[PDB]
C-alpha cells in the first residue's frame, strides 16, 4: 500500500540504479546475489542482502544466470526480507508474466504491467 | 661415553649358540619382558618421513651395545628407510646396516619385511625375494618381521621359508585391526588372532608378532589376545604398536602383565604420537616388577637427550601433529601414514577438510569387505578417501552402475589382486566397475611372474654403469631399479655424502666453518669455507676452501637465482 | 540522474598534499523541485567512499537535513551559530572502542603475538557442533 | 571473602591445595568453602614414589594420614594432585586401594601425561576403583596436560566401570578444540613428546616446558642435564618437597643458579 | 557539465569475470543541440582511463565521429557495413617502454659504459645559465 | 617522453633475482605503483 521497502530482482547497473531513486525517496532496500556475484557492489550499496542460488532448500545448486532467473528464489527473498515490492528492472524476468502473477500469488506488489498485458 | 670394559654378549651371541628355532624357545621361556628399541626405523619412519641419516644413526649404535646390553634387538632396517636412504638422502641402505652391525655387536639387528616383495615397490619373482632375503642376511640382519598387508599367509611362505634357509629368526607378523572385544565386527573375532598363529607356526615362523600398525590394540582386548595366543601356540609373541591414541603404553603394560614376551618401544624424543611408545617410561613402569627387564633408565635418558639433539636438525620434516587422536578408532589409518597423508590432503586444498576425509577411509574401507590396512592397502584406502572427497561423491554413489567414477589406479591395482586377497574376495560389484574390462586375478601375484634371469639382469645394470656391481647394490636394482641407478650416478658425482653430518649435508658450510669429514675410517679430511664468491656472468659461483691446509676453489652453478 | 561531478585532485591512487585548498570534488545535485535535489544530494554524498584520507562528508550531510536548511530559514550566521553541526565529544560508545582495539592492533600488532609463531593462514575457523 | 564471591559467581566443587601439602595451611579456605556450602575436594599433592623405599618421606603411610586428616578438617572429596605426572600404574593400585580403606569419602584422581603412560595410570586407579578422573579433551591433550580424554573413554567402553559418555560427541568436540587450538600458534612449546626425564626431577607439567625456555634463554640449553640434575639435586637440600605452582618455581630458581 | 554516468559495478581493484553482462559504465551525454551533445561525449570517451582490462573505448569513438552518425544518414545496417573496419591503429606506451629501458640498465648496467670508469659520485647534474 | 609530457618516476625498489632469474623493478610513475620484469643478464640469468 505505502511502499516501505523495494526487492531489486537483477544486479550491476539496473539494480544499482533502482537504489538510488529508492533511496532519494526515503524507500529501504533488498539487495539479492548470486555466488559468482558474492564481491558485487549491488549487493553493498542495498541495506539488506540476500544470496540466491545456493543452500539446504535446494535440491541443485543453481547456475549464475539461472540464479537470478529463478521464481521461486526471488519470492523467498521478497517473503523473507519483508519485501512490499519487487522491481525487475530489465532483462531476466521483467517480461516473465509466469513472475507477476507469482508477485501477488504472494501478495507483493510487481513495479510494471499486470499479467495480461505481459502476455 | 659408555664404556670403558669390552662389550657384554647379547641376545646376537646367544643367536649364534642356538640357532633360530631354539633361539624363540628361549624368549618364550624367559620371565623378564624382552624389549625391542625402534628409535632407528619406526621412530624416525613415522615421526620424521623417515629422513634419519646414517650418520646420526650409527654414532649411536655403540653406545647401545655397551649401554643397554639386554635390549632384545635394535629395529633399523626395512620399511620405508630403502629407499627413502637412496632417494632422498642419498645414501646406501647397506652402507647403513654394515656400520649399526659394526657398533652393536651383540644385539639382534631386525627389520620390516614385506612377504610379498622385500622392500620394494611392487611384485616381484620368487627368486628375486629370495635373493633379497639372502643379501639382508649376508649383510647382518638376523630378525625379520616379515607381514602381509592382508594378513594372507600365502602371501608371506615364500619369504618365510627363504628366511629358514638363511638359519635367521623369522618372526611372522599377524596385522591387527578392528576390535576383538566389539561383538558387531565378527570378522576380526579372537579366532581369527590365534587361527592365524596356528598357520604361522605350521609355516614355520620363530615368532609370532602381533603388529598394531594404527595403535588400535586396547588394555582390556590386549589381556584377552596374549592369554589366548600364548595357549593357542608355543612360540614366543612379540607385541609392536603405536601411540596415536595416547594410550598404547597402557596396552603394552597389560600385554606384559598377561605374559607377552617381548615389545617394541621407542625412545623417548622420538615416542608418542604416530611413533611407539615411551620406553623409558614404560621401562620404568616395571622396574622392580616381576617381569622387570632390566634396562638401565639413566642410559635410556642419556641416549634419549642425544636423540633429541639430533632431532632438531631434522626439523624440516617435523609435521603438525599435536597429540592423542581417538578418532583412530574410527578411521584405524596406521600411524607410519597418517602425515604422509595429512599432508596429500595438504598437496590437495583438503587441509580444512581433513575430517570429512576420515569417514571417508571408515567407509572406503568398509565398502571394500573391511581389510587389514597397512602399507600400501592403507594408502589405497587413502586414495579411495580423498576421491570421495575431492569429487564429492559417497559409497552408494561410488558402487552404483549409473554414475561414471574414474577410480584411483591403486584401487584398480588391489581390485585387481595386485596386492593378493582378502578372506573373502574382492567385491563383484566395485571390481567389475573399477576394472574397466582389466581382467582380476586371484593367485599369488609372485605366483605369476616369470623367474628373473639373474645373469642377464645382473649384466644390463652393469653394463649402464661401466663398472661390476657388488651383490649388495644388485640386491638393490632388484628391489628399485631406477632408484638405485639414480643413485649410484649421483654417487659418481658426489661422493661418500653419507659421512657429512646432518647440517653440512642438508645447509653446506656458513662462512669460515670448519668440519671434519670421515671420507673412510681413519682418512679424515679437515675442510674450511674460506669464501663464496657473488656469482658471475655465465652465473657460476665459486666457493672458496681449505682442505687439509690447502686452498681449493670449486665452481657451481647458481641454480638458486635462476643460472644455468 | 541529476547528480553533476567536477573532480578537482581525487581518483583511486591519487596523492593529496597539504600545500593547497582541501578540495577533492565538487558535487551538483538537480531535481524539478527543491526538496527533492536535496534528497538527492543527500543520497549522493552518503553513497561516496572514500578510503585513504579523512573527508568532510558527514557534515555536509548535517548541513543539507537539518530543518532550517529544508525550509529556507537560515541566514549567513546560521552555520556560525549551529553547534549541533559540529557534534563534539570525543565519540564512545562500545563500537567506537572496539574499532578503536582493532585499529590499534592492526597498526601496532599485540605485545604478547608480535614477536612469535604466526598461525597458519586462511586457517579454519573454529565451528560450533 | 574470594571464596564467597568464587561461588556466588558459579564454581561449584573448589579442588583446594597447598604447594607443601601443609593441612594447617587449608583449614580457612576449607572452611570458607563448606560455609558457602559448596564442595571441598582437598587435594593431597603427589610426589616421589610410594613403592621406592629409598624416598621413605613419601611412602603410602603420608598419604593415607594425610587423607584420614583432610576428612576431619571437613573434606566432602579426596583428591590425588598429581602435578607432574609421577605416579605409576602399579603405585596407582596401591595407592587407591588404600586410600579408599584409610577414608570413606570419594577420592579423584588428577594427572599429567608428562611421561607418556599417565593413562596406562588412570586406568589402573579406575580398576583400583578410584571414584572419579580427569582428562583433557584429545586435541588439548597428551604431553605436559592431562591425558586423553576420547581414548580413556574409549578403553573403558563396555567394561564394569563404564562412564557412559558418547564417543562420537567427545571426536565432535575435540574436533572443534582442534580448530581452536591452531588459532593459538604463539603459545605452543618446542616438547615434542613423552620424556621419561620427569622420573628424576619432578618438574610440573606446567614448569617444564617454561623452566626449558628459560634455561634456552640463559644460554643454558645445551647443559640441560645437569640443570635437571640440579633440580632434583635442590630439591633434596631442601629436604625433599612437593614441587608445585611456587614451590616449583623456587626450586627451577635454585637448579638455574647452580648450574 | 552535462555528463551523466550510470555505473558503480567498476573501480580501480575490480574483476571482471566471465559470467555475466561485459558492461562497464554507462554514458550520457547531455547539450542544447546535437552536434554540441556528440562531442561532449566524444571528450568523456576520450577522458575515461581504463586499465588492467580491454574496452571498446576506441569503438565508442570512430561511430561517433563517424560523418554518417554526424549527419544523422546512417541505417541499422551501418555497423555491419561501414567498416571500413574502423578497427585499429595500435597504441605507442612509451612510459611503459622507458621504463623497461631504465630497469633493464638499473640491473644490468649499459654495455658502453658498464666496465669503464665511473663519473666521481653524484656529482652536480649540469645548470642551464 | 615529449614536450609537455612530463613523467615522474621513482625507482622504489629492485628485488633479489628471483628463479626464472628475473628481476623485478618497483616504480612509481606520476604516484601510481608500476612493477617491471627484466632478466639479471649481469650474473648469468636468461
Ligand atoms: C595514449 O597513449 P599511447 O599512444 O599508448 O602512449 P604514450 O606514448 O602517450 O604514453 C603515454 C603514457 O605517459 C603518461 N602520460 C600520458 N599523458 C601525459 C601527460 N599529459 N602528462 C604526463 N604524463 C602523461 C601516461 O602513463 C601515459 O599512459 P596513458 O595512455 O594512460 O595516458
Ligand atoms: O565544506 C566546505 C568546503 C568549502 C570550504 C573550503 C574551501 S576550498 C578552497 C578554499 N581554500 C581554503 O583554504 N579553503 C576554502
Ligand atoms: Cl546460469
Ligand atoms: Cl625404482
Ligand atoms: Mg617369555
Ligand atoms: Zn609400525
Ligand atoms: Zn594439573
Amino acid at each position: 500500500g505505502p511502499i516501505s521497502k523495494i526487492l531489486v530482482a537483477n544486479r550491476s547497473e539496473i539494480a544499482i540504479r533502482v537504489f538510488r531513486a529508492a533511496n532519494e525517496l526515503g524507500i529501504k532496500t533488498v539487495a539479492i546475489w548470486a555466488e559468482e556475484d558474492k564481491l558485487a557492489l549491488h549487493r553493498f550499496k542495498a541495506d539488506e542482502s540476500y544470496q540466491v542460488g545456493r543452500g539446504p532448500h535446494l535440491a541443485r545448486d543453481l547456475g549464475p544466470i539461472e540464479s537470478y532467473l529463478s521464481i521461486d528464489e526471488v519470492i523467498r527473498v521478497a517473503k523473507l526480507s519483508g519485501a512490499d515490492a519487487i522491481h525487475p528492472g530489465y532483462g531476466l524476468l521483467s517480461e516473465s508474466p509466469e513472475f507477476v502473477d507469482a508477485c501477488n500469488k504472494a501478495g507483493i506488489i510487481f513495479i510494471g504491467p499486470k499479467a495480461d498485458t505481459m502476455r | 661415553y659408555a664404556n670403558g670394559n669390552g662389550v657384554k654378549d647379547g641376545t646376537k651371541q646367544l643367536l649364534d649358540t642356538l640357532g633360530p628355532k631354539k633361539f624363540g624357545e628361549w624368549m618364550r621361556n624367559e620371565k623378564r619382558v624382552l624389549l625391542t628399541d625402534t628409535t632407528m626405523r619406526d621412530g624416525h619412519q613415522s615421526l620424521l618421513a623417515t629422513r634419519m641419516r646414517t650418520y646420526d644413526i650409527a654414532r649411536i649404535a655403540g653406545t647401545y651395545s655397551h649401554a643397554l646390553p639386554n635390549l632384545l634387538s635394535l629395529e633399523c632396517w626395512g620399511g620405508a628407510t630403502f629407499d627413502v636412504s637412496m632417494r632422498f638422502l642419498t645414501e646406501d641402505p647397506w652402507e647403513r646396516l654394515a656400520l649399526i652391525r659394526e657398533g652393536a655387536p651383540n644385539l639382534l639387528l631386525q627389520m620390516l619385511l614385506r612377504g610379498a616383495n622385500g622392500v620394494g615397490y611392487t611384485n616381484y619373482p620368487d627368486n628375486v625375494v629370495k635373493y633379497f632375503v639372502r643379501q639382508a642376511a649376508k649383510g647382518g640382519i638376523d630378525l625379520f618381521r616379515v607381514f602381509d598387508c592382508l594378513n594372507w599367509v600365502e602371501n608371506m611362505r615364500v619369504s618365510m621359508d627363504a628366511i629358514a634357509e638363511e638359519n635367521k629368526l623369522c618372526e611372522a607378523a599377524i596385522c591387527y585391526t578392528g576390535d576383538i572385544l566389539n561383538s558387531a565386527r565378527p570378522k576380526y573375532d579372537l579366532k581369527y588372532y590365534t587361527n592365524l598363529a596356528v598357520e604361522l607356526e605350521k609355516a614355520g615362523a620363530h615368532i609370532i608378532a602381533v603388529k598394531d600398525m594404527a595403535g588400535l590394540l586396547k588394555p582390556a582386548a590386549a589381556k584377552v589376545l596374549f592369554k589366548a595366543l600364548r595357549e593357542a601356540t608355543g612360540l614366543p609373541i612379540h607385541f609392536h604398536t603405536h601411540d596415536t591414541s595416547g594410550i598404547a603404553a597402557a596396552t603394552v603394560l597389560a600385554a606384559v602383565e598377561a605374559g607377552v614376551d617381548a615389545v617394541d618401544a621407542a625412545m623417548d624424543a622420538l615416542s608418542g604420537n604416530t611413533s611407539q611408545p615411551c620406553l623409558g617410561s614404560i621401562v620404568e613402569a616395571l622396574s622392580g616388577s616381576e617381569r622387570d627387564p632390566g634396562l638401565d633408565p639413566a642410559w635410556i635418558r642419556r641416549i634419549s637427550f642425544y636423540w633429541e639433539a639430533v632431532r632438531n636438525q631434522y626439523a624440516a620434516f617435523e609435521s603438525d601433529l599435536k597429540g592423542p587422536a581417538s578418532e583412530v578408532y574410527l578411521h584405524e589409518m596406521p600411524g607410519g601414514q597418517f602425515t604422509n597423508l595429512k599432508e596429500q590432503a595438504r598437496s590437495l586444498g583438503l587441509e580444512t577438510r581433513w575430517h570429512q576425509v576420515a569417514q571417508a577411509y571408515a567407509d572406503a574401507n568398509q565398502m571394500f569387505g573391511d581389510i587389514v590396512k597397512v602399507a600400501p592397502s592403507s594408502k589405497v584406502v587413502g586414495d579411495m578417501a580423498l576421491m570421495m572427497v575431492s569429487q564429492d561423491l559417497t559409497v552408494a554413489d561410488v558402487v552404483s552402475p549409473d554414475r561414471e567414477v574414474s577410480f584411483p589406479e591403486s584401487v584398480v591395482s588391489m581390485l585387481k589382486g595386485d596386492l593378493g586377497q582378502p578372506p573373502s574376495g574382492w567385491p563383484e560389484a566395485l571390481q567389475k566397475k573399477a576394472l574397466k574390462g582389466e581382467k582380476p586375478y586371484t593367485v599369488r601375484p609372485g605366483s605369476l611372474l616369470k623367474e628373473a634371469d639373474l645373469d642377464a639382469e645382473r649384466k644390463v645394470i652393469e653394463k649402464k654403469l661401466e663398472r661390476e656391481v657388488s651383490d649388495f647394490e644388485f640386491a638393490s636394482y632388484l628391489m628399485y631399479p631406477k632408484v638405485f641407478t639414480d643413485f649410484a650416478l649421483a654417487s659418481d658425482t658426489y661422493g661418500p655424502v653419507s659421512v657429512l653430518p646432518t647440517p653440512a649435508y642438508f645447509y653446506g658450510l656458513a662462512d669460515g666453518e670448519e668440519l671434519f669429514a670421515d671420507i673412510e675410517k681413519g682418512k679424515t679430511l679437515v675442510i674450511v669455507n674460506q669464501a663464496v664468491s657473488a656469482t658471475d656472468s655465465q652465473g657460476m659461483v665459486t666457493v672458496f676452501f681449505e682442505l687439509n691446509g690447502q686452498p681449493r676453489r670449486i665452481k657451481v652453478p647458481d641454480r638458486a637465482h635462476g643460472a644455468t | 540522474f541529476g547528480i553533476r561531478l567536477d573532480g578537482g585532485t581525487s581518483y583511486s591512487g591519487a596523492i593529496i598534499t597539504r600545500y593547497y585548498d582541501p578540495l577533492l570534488v565538487k558535487v551538483t545535485a538537480w531535481a524539478p523541485n527543491p526538496l527533492e535535489a536535496i534528497s538527492r544530494m543527500d543520497r549522493a554524498l552518503r553513497e561516496f567512499r572514500i578510503r585513504g584520507v579523512a573527508t568532510n562528508l558527514t557534515f555536509l550531510e548535517a548541513i543539507i537535513g537539518h530543518p532550517k536548511f529544508r525550509d529556507n530559514s537560515y541566514t549567513t550566521r546560521f552555520i556560525d551559530t549551529t553547534p549541533e553541526l559540529f557534534q563534539q565529544v570525543k565519540r564512545q560508545d562500545r563500537a567506537t572502542k572496539l574499532l578503536t582495539y582493532l585499529a590499534d592492533v592492526t597498526v601496532n600488532g599485540h605485545p604478547e603475538a608480535k614477536d612469535r609463531p604466526k598461525p597458519l593462514e586462511n586457517a579454519a575457523r573454529p565451528v560450533v557442533p
